[PDB]
RNA sequence: CGCCGCCAAGGUAUGUAUCAAGCUUACAAGUUAUGUAUUUACUGACCU
RNA sequence: GUGCUCGCUUCGGCAGCACAUAUACUAAAAUUGGAACGAUACAGAGAAGAUUAGCAUGGCCCCUGCGCAAGGAUGACACGCAAAUUCGUGAAGCG
């Protein structure tokens, strides 16, 4: 797509 | 600068024979492209075949999926025009020496030393294939791709060598039909013949016929895909499934959806792994 | 000749600037005036690549990554502009300029969680007190009870300043609070200034407390006195504690 | 008791738009004014 | 193809043994893009007066030279961007 995928782990916060 | 250990080769290109010697270099001939110094291969397809030694380097091949030597893809053994015309994405490349050129051809290099095993942009759209470039994937090629260029002094009739000359001979070209991108003059004719195939001939009315003739169910297709395939077209009004026959029938509002669906399913619509017989239905009360 | 004369000016403009990008690769002005003459042409695809290659050899700089945000957001490109947004303000953290134009520019967006993510890091990194009581008057700007009561916990930990000791208290003056109240005024009196006071703390914990009743109000100034700071008082409040102690109680004969 | 044997760059500039051979793959292929001390300019085809 | 062995029954026919797959395939090309130099015509020659020794910095400019010497007009190309002093607009916040 044209935006990147999101990557949050499974327990903790949204990583970037 | 460019150094390899063995190159893309698509099967038309090695020759008729699984047991071929090839010789090789460590630097040898520049791209007709980018004159980047590749390593050249030679080798002997077939007893009445040139060598066809190396047109391209690697990397250039690893942008396209194209093979080594006639710039066929690899994938199909097809152009390059006819493969982003069918995907409508072209993954622009410069055409110029030192504008923008090298430059990303260098970057693009360097980003794709880890993987080697997959192209660049062409992974994530290779996927969603086989629907309109599988009608012209040809099997068995013609080896007349593999047989020498012409010679001369045949054609002036000076050849003292006669039988022994290993180019060929009595083949009179055509001086009316023959880069990377574009344009190729029998490609177009080649769009041209793949825009103008044999279908059935249109009934002149206003679009009375919203019945259709499917058949060849067996065990993969029922009557739920249909439906939901249909779906994605638009509505129904009475549609059945009759399993003497393994056939299907239904109709639309206002016909123009179906009638897509009739470009769709000219021996053409390859759901469940199998080619459905279609032919048309009555439209007539009869 | 009008397609001829036009490509020859945009080509000797472009020859130009690009001999002169190519002389000097340090001073950013050159970049950033030619990339802005593509963006008066205002259909481009290849400005943003201007742009890409210009912050390669100084990515350090705040005014070509906030003119190229500014860009982007002027025009009606949202998803191209969260993803150089992001990108910026994840390699440089401590200015506060590309934090403060992103949210702005979700300011003129919705309020969606995501703007919360957004502050979260925002407050993550530790910055100073004009991005967080910025970010408090956010939260009361949209009237949030709860989740402006859960930020604000971590708030006082970091700046022990007396400007937001008295600040601490302030729903109070929010939803009047009255046993939590009390209880952030415990939290009021436990902690630094155990024996001086801070000289401020004490005004504000007695001017609401005479804005209550007569509940606690003559143990502080007058009773507590152990913590004084060699008068208890400077001469310019003194007697303003005496009046501030007659006039405004029950009034017995 | 008998050294030593000399070339060149340093100077008659070089940046352009057309017109062949040299070399290169032979391949991918379907405020006027006066008097004077005093310069600066101007004229007479002024003059050995 | 060639030599040897009556080895199997005609010197001749047969059988076995040994030797074991080269070539930028062309004398050509319908040919291919044709950059230097020379010729034509322009523009013309560093340092705040004139003639000018130069040595340098850069990279998408090269040449002569065996060059980690050197010389090519200092080998050529190097230009207006004032930044914070005054004022206006907009935003974030505080009393
Ligand atoms: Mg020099
Ligand atoms: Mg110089
Ligand atoms: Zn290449
Ligand atoms: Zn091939
Ligand atoms: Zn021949």
């Amino acid at each position: 797509s044209n935006a990147l995928a999101i990557q949050v782990d499974s327990e903790g916060k949204i990583k970037y | 600068w460019e150094d390899a250990d063995f190159p893309i080769l698509c099967q038309t290109c090695l020759g008729e024979n699984p047991y071929i010697r090839m010789t090789k270099e460590k630097y040898g001939k520049e791209c007709k492209i980018c004159a980047r110094p590749f390593t050249v291969f030679r080798w002997c397809p077939g007893v009445r075949m040139r060598f066809k030694k190396t047109e391209v380097c690697q990397t250039c091949s690893k942008l396209k999926n194209v093979c080594q030597t006639c710039l066929l893809d690899l994938e199909y053994g097809l152009p390059i025009q006819v493969r982003d015309a069918g995907l409508s994405f072209k993954d622009d490349m410069p055409k110029s020496d030192v504008n923008k050129e090298y430059y990303t051809q260098n970057m693009e290099r360097e980003i794709s030393n880890s993987d080697g095993t997959r192209p660049v942009g062409m992974l994530g759209k290779a996927t969603s294939t086989s629907d309109m470039l599988l009608k012209l994937a040809r099997t068995t090629p013609y080896y007349k791709r593999n047989r020498p260029h012409i010679c001369s002094f045949w054609v002036k009739g000076e050849c003292k060598r006669g039988e022994e000359c290993p180019y060929r001979h009595e083949k009179p070209t055509d001086p009316d039909d023959p880069r990377y991108y574009g344009i190729n003059d029998p490609v177009a004719d080649k769009l041209l013949k793949r825009a103008s195939t044999m279908p059935r001939l249109d009934p002149p009315e206003d679009k009375t016929i919203t019945t259709l003739y499917v058949g060849g169910l067996g065990d993969t297709i029922t009557e739920t895909d249909l439906r939901n395939h249909f779906y994605q077209f638009g509505e129904i009004r009475t549609i059945t499934v009759v399993q003497r026959q393994q056939c299907a029938f239904i109709q639309f509002a206002t016909r123009q959806a179906a009638e897509v669906a009739a470009e769709k399913s000219f021996n053409k619509l390859i759901v469940n792994g199998r080619r459905l017989n279609v032919k048309w239905g009555r439209s007539q009360a009869a | 000749t009008d397609e001829e004369e036009l490509n020859d000016y945009k080509l000797r403009k472009r020859k130009t600037f690009e001999d002169n990008i190519r002389k000097n690769r340090t001073v950013i002005s050159n970049w950033i005036k030619y990339a802005q003459w593509e963006e008066s042409l205002k259909e481009i695809q290849r400005a943003r690549s201007i742009y890409e290659r210009a912050l390669d050899v100084d990515y350090r700089n705040i005014t070509l990554w906030l003119k190229y945000a500014e860009m982007e957001m002027k025009n009606r490109q949202v998803n191209h502009a969260r993803n150089i947004w992001d990108r910026a303000i994840t390699t440089l953290p401590r200015v506060n300029q590309f934090w403060y134009k992103y949210t702005y520019m979700e300011e003129m967006l919705g309020n969606v969680a995501g703007a919360r993510q957004v502050f979260e890091r925002w407050m993550e990194w530790q910055p100073e007190e004009q991005a967080w009581h910025s970010y408090i008057n956010f939260e009361l700007r949209y009237k949030e009870v709860d989740r402006a009561r859960t930020i604000y916990e971590r708030f006082v930990l970091v700046h022990p300043d007396v400007k937001n000791w008295i600040k601490y208290a302030r729903f109070e003056e929010k939803h009047a609070y009255f046993a939590h109240a009390r209880k952030v005024y415990e939290r009021a009196v436990e902690f630094f200034g155990d024996e001086h006071m801070d000289e401020h703390l004490y005004v504000a914990f007695a001017k609401f407390e005479e804005n209550q009743k007569e509940f606690e109000r003559v143990r502080v100034i007058y009773k507590y006195a152990l913590d004084r700071i060699s008068k208890q008082d400077a001469q310019e409040l003194f007697k303003n504690y005496t009046i501030f102690e007659k006039k405004f109680g029950d009034r017995r004969g």
